């Protein structure tokens, strides 16, 4: 599982150029490092 | 919703008369009744505010009243200009909803 | 010296999309929200939602959630009502209404006619 | 130039230029996740927070924030006004004209190549230094702080204080708020001057701020509007909350623009932008967009969780269901007042309407076709309404048809009329006595008890015999019993003939022997509980006459007798002092009858006769004994990312659980027993001993030489 | 009426498979009233299903006889087995590699 | 909580020189190691 700093690289890894969409605290932290998550969880939280 | 009926649906009247419009809602409304005038081919323009009050522009001939589920307006000198639709708004409550229209033709 | 001004008349086939823009001028555009009023015919004067220039948030009337969608642009002080799925019944003139607030609407734009054609 | 309510720039590094025009940013910044040279002297002022986070080629915070003055942390990011959190290529704080951090604290973390951490005197910048969080950055022993000016003590040290590599850290002199060089601000000013003591000529306005001028507190037509600016009532007219389906505009209160009337206030009706207080709990209004609410399951009554007034009308169709008595009461127990009406068709899991209990008021905005508000239909164990003598209820409009309801008397519709206040408004139809009270027992007889006895966990109850109204009649008994913990308990508290909610039932049958009477015998009560207990006779009639009898009993309220009581919960002892021993506990399990007092026990344990063979100068070690950023990543990775959709001595406690034992030797085990009786631990005996083992404090220097 | 349907993976289902009237057991249940209109049909529209997946369905009358007679008579459907149209699949599940 | 040989310790110090009572693997470990136990139900783990 994917957690702290070791998460944020993975994350700008999956994403690559296309950036984060941003625009009830049961973040990505409980989901892909409480839980094992796979790429594709990891790759909705991207931007479009 | 709520709904507004304005019970002269045209009104016949000659220039210089002094006529007397009305408005009516379902639900009980205190003030946040708002009066528009809209002459042909145009924009509706505001005349009163919150049933009473008047905007700086409109002439002193318009003057609206009423408070609850009956409201009053009246043009008390008609002239050559004032031909034309009028309306209620609703702005109690959402959403906002408007009369039927009374349309003021020359009789 | 506040005006609205609204995009020219549009007629359109039925199920395209489209959108209306209204810039507006002698005000400040951020200070005041913005009314958006659909006129069927002329007995019909249907308030369809309000967009608040602050913060860029609406509420809109039931019979126009699915229907409409009102934006707003900061910079070039403008706001858009987009329609989609356009049928015979949205046929109307949709005015722009601001410079009052969420209970009145003080000035009116010149209005904007959509016709839907067969 | 005002940006906000929320600049959130990531990803594009030239998304950045937003800030192309703001001198002040109203709300928060983040500046996130970014991979040339941008300047941005135009802004100042922040009202609440700055984050940074994983900006990859910025050195300094200066290339593009030179003029940053004031972060007012208006709202704080987890208790911080200011966050450079894994900032690459990052080496200095760059913000050289930052002056007054006014709320919250700071936290620089893993920023491998920032330096002149030390160089700043955060104390005189901000308040609550001691609550800051500089931690994971480039050590300054393998850094390099150097100067290209002033300097004053920092922690016990005094060192010079500097920014970066060519600004040093501004300071005001002892005399004022000053301008560039030495010359005192207005006193409503803050950070630095156009001009010296002028209101319109000031960075930023301490307090509140209005048409260029830093007032105290806002002109009298003017209104607080986020934390340093005053607007105007028809501004507050045209803010808009969150888009949402009860989303209104904001509220004027206490002199104060806010999004939503605070806490025990609620909005005034027409005159919608101030808010009046309601004295009680304020109620939570319903508006669903579906015009009649369809309550066919559990799961579907949800949405009416916490409602006070439903804006609709209720049709409750609950066919099958769990535990549904205790549910929908959790959901629509707390509804007082429906504007619509109220349809309950084919509920045959319903046996009462008590579910909806604080309900008082049924209006009629819309009725059934025929002008209903109460409208029932097809419940085949609806054997009450809500009505009884306790609850009111007022049905403004309307009326009320009840058809094909056959556990339900007709007597009880009748009765709910007169306080429904609706008695000569129905037709003759609406209630009709063919399908409604076919098979209910309205008029039942009586069953009398006739002894009881009680121990700590049995009970003997029996009940006069009962002979049927008709000879033919087959009889059988039915016990009902539950442990009510007071008197104010209904005999319907569940749900269809399923509903184990409550009532624990057994059918025991009339004794062959016609001298001895029936009774019970339960088993495993628990000791002293009060448990309320009726008889129900079970009379199959042969002959089929709808003069339904029945018998029924009444509620008896029966305790059990006390016991020994439980062992005291989690005792948990320490030592302040020596010769002392504090000892906290928590009452036990079960208590078994009323709480009397506590007895303690302590005993003095001797020392470890083992210790005193072995030579200790041999052994390495010599035995002691005793007396008596994670968190923060998790926070910033869920706001970030969003995915797009020896004797005994005895003592006495009267009533405290805690107590202290005193005159004990120094450094000395102690076993504590502890022990719980009742009010009749006099006769039964006190419980058992939960016990526990602590050690006194050390008699200080009276274990070193006490001559020469 | 009263529509009963519940996913069933193959064709031996009972009607029986509940206890009471609040055996939520298996069947869905719900209660559609016949149309005003005499020339339209009584129907239901099920929304929420899983795609490619057999439904046991059939409808049940309720007779709400005024004049109560014992010759109880009652309408009851046959259970027709209903399988909704295939969708795109879902991802593979735990993709390891060495 | 007490567990492995740290418990065995508390047991032998608290039955002493009672001992220990003897005469489906959910034993001590799973009372007083997995969950926090109090010495009375230590206690009943020694002898008469
Ligand atoms: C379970 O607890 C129940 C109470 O919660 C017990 O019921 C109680 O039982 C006692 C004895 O059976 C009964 O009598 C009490 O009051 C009498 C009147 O004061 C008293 O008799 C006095 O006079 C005698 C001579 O006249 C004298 O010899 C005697 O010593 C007394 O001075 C009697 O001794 C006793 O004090 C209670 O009335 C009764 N209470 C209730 C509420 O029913 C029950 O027996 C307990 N059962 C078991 C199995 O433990
Ligand atoms: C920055 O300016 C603010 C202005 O409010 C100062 O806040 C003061 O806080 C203390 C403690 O809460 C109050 O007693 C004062 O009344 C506040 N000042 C005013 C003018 O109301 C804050 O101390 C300043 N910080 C620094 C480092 O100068
Ligand atoms: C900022 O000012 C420029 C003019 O220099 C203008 O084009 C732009 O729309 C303004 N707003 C933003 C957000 O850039
Ligand atoms: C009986 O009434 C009291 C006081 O209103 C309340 O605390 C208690 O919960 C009620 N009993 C039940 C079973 O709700
Ligand atoms: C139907 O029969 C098959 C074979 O005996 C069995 O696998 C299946 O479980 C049965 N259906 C039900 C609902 O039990």
């Amino acid at each position: 599982t994917l957690c702290g700093a070791e998460l944020v690289d993975a994350l700008q890894f999956v994403c690559g150029d296309r950036g984060f969409y941003f625009n009830p605290q049961t973040g990505i932290v409980d989901e892909c490092c409480f839980r094992s998550c796979d790429l594709r969880r990891l790759e909705m939280y991207c931007a479009p | 919703d709520i709904v507004l009926t304005q019970s002269p649906a045209t009104l016949s009247v000659t220039p210089g008369d002094s006529v007397s419009l009305s408005c009516r809602a379902s639900q009980t409304i205190s003030n946040n009744l708002h009066w528009y005038q809209q002459k042909s081919h145009e924009s509706p323009r505001l005349l009163i505010k919150y049933a009473s009050q008047s905007i700086s522009g409109i002439p002193s001939r318009f003057s609206g009243s009423g408070s609850g589920t009956d409201f009053t307006l009246s043009i008390n000198s008609v002239e050559t200009e004032d031909f034309g639709m009028y309306f209620c708004q609703q702005s109690n409550s959402w959403p906002r909803t408007f009369g039927a229209g009374t349309k003021l033709e020359l009789k | 010296q506040v005006q609205l001004q609204q995009s020219g008349p549009d007629v359109v086939r039925p199920g395209v999309s489209v959108k209306i823009s209204c810039k507006g001028s002698g005000y400040t555009f951020t200070d005041y929200a913005i009314h958006w009023v659909k006129q069927s015919h002329a007995k019909s004067l249907e308030w369809i939602g309000v967009i608040s220039t602050y913060n860029g948030n609406t509420k809109y009337n039931q019979k126009f959630k699915g229907k409409a969608a009102i934006t707003v642009d900061k910079s070039s002080s403008t706001a858009y009502l987009e329609l989609a799925r356009l049928t015979s019944e949205d046929s109307a003139i949709y005015y722009c209404a601001s410079y009052g607030d969420l209970y009145v609407m003080d000035y009116w734009g010149q209005g904007t006619s959509v016709t839907v054609s067969s | 130039e005002i940006c906000g309510p929320g600049i959130d720039i990531r990803n594009d590094y030239q998304q950045l230029k937003r800030l192309e025009n703001c001198t002040v940013i109203e709300g928060y910044l983040h500046i996130l996740l970014i991979s040339r040279s941008y300047r941005f002297p135009k802004l100042t002022v922040i009202t609440e927070y700055l984050l940074l986070f994983r900006v990859a080629g910025l050195e300094s915070l200066g290339d593009l924030f030179p003029n940053l003055t004031v972060i007012r942390g208006w709202k704080l990011f987890y208790n911080y006004a200011l966050v450079i959190f894994e900032m690459t290529n990052l080496k200095d704080i760059g913000l050289y004209n930052l002056r007054n951090i006014t709320r919250g604290a700071i936290r620089i973390e893993k920023n491998a190549d920032l330096c002149y951490l030390s160089t700043v005197d955060w104390s005189l910048i901000l308040d609550a230094v001691s609550n800051n969080y500089i931690v994971g950055n480039k050590p300054p022993k393998e850094c390099g702080d150097l100067c290209p000016c002033e300097k004053t003590t920092i922690n016990n040290e005094y060192n010079y204080r500097c920014w970066t590599t060519n600004r040093c850290q501004k300071m005001c002199p002892s005399t004022c708020a000053c301008t560039e060089n030495n010359e005192c601000c207005h006193p409503e000013c803050l950070g630095s001057c156009s001009a010296p003591d002028n209101d319109t000529a000031c960075v930023a306005c301490r307090h509140y701020y209005y048409a260029g001028v830093c007032v105290p507190a806002c002109p009298p037509n003017t209104y607080r509007f986020e934390g340093w600016r005053c607007v105007d009532r028809d501004f507050c007219a045209n803010i808009l909350s969150a888009e949402s389906s009860d989303s209104e505009g904001f509220v004027i209160h206490d002199g104060e623009c806010m999004q939503e009337c605070p806490s025990g206030f609620i909005r005034n009706g027409s005159q919608s932008m101030y808010c009046i207080p309601c004295e009680g709990p304020c109620p939570k209004v319903c508006e669903e967009e579906k015009k009649t609410k369809t309550i066919d399951s559990v799961t579907s009554a949800q949405m009416l969780q916490g409602c006070t007034i439903f804006k609709g009308n209720l049709l409750i169709n609950i066919r099958r269901g769990n535990n549904i008595a205790s549910e929908l009461e959790n959901f629509m127990g707390l509804i007082e007042v429906v504007t619509g009406y109220v349809k309950i068709r084919h509920s045959h899991a319903l046996v009462s309407l008590s579910f909806l209990k604080n309900l008082r008021l049924i209006l009629g905005e819309e009725q059934l076709e025929g002008n209903y508000s109460f409208y029932v239909l097809d419940n085949q164990n609806l054997q009450q309404l809500w009505d009884w003598d306790h609850r009111n209820l007022t049905i403004k409009a309307g009326k009320m048809y009840f058809a094909f309801n056959p556990k339900l008397c007709v007597s009880e519709i009748y009765r709910m009329e007169e306080v429904t206040g609706t008695k000569g408004r129905q037709s003759k139809g609406d209630i009709n006595t063919r399908n409604n009270g076919e098979r209910a027992s309205c008029e039942s007889d009586v069953l009398h008890f006739t002894s009881t006895t009680t121990s700590k966990n049995r009970i003997i109850i029996t009940w006069h015999r009962y002979r049927p109204p008709d000879y033919r009649d087959l009889i059988s008994f039915t016990v009902y019993y539950k442990e009510a913990p007071f008197k104010n308990v209904t005999e319907y508290d569940g749900q269809d003939a399923c509903g184990s909610n409550s009532w624990n039932m057994v059918d025991v049958d009339l004794p062959p022997n016609k001298d001895v009477e029936p009774g019970i015998l339960l088993h495993g009560l628990k000791p002293w509980t009060q448990y309320a207990v009726y008889v129900k006779a079970v009379t199959l009639t042969m002959v089929e006459n709808d003069h339904i009898r029945g018998a029924k009993s009444e509620i008896l309220y029966i305790r059990t007798n006390a016991s020994v009581p439980s062992i005291p919960l989690d005792v948990l002892s320490a030592s302040n002092s020596s010769s002392q021993l504090i000892v906290k506990w928590n009452p036990p399990s079960l208590p078994n009858g009323n709480l009397s007092y506590y007895i303690v026990r302590w005993q003095r344990q001797p020392q470890d006769g083992y210790l005193y063979r072995h030579n200790y100068c041999s052994k390495d070690k010599i035995p002691i004994r005793k007396y008596a950023r994670k968190v923060f990543e998790n926070f910033l990775h869920n706001s970030i990312f969003v995915p797009r959709p020896y004797p005994f001595f005895e003592s006495r406690v009267d009533n405290k659980e805690r107590t202290v034992i005193s005159n004990l030797r120094p450094f000395t085990l102690y076993r504590i027993d502890i022990h719980s009786c009742n009010h009749e631990a006099e006769k039964l005996g006190c419980s058992a001993s939960n016990f526990v083992f602590a050690r006194t404090m050390p008699a200080e220097g009276a274990d070193d030489i006490p001559g020469p």
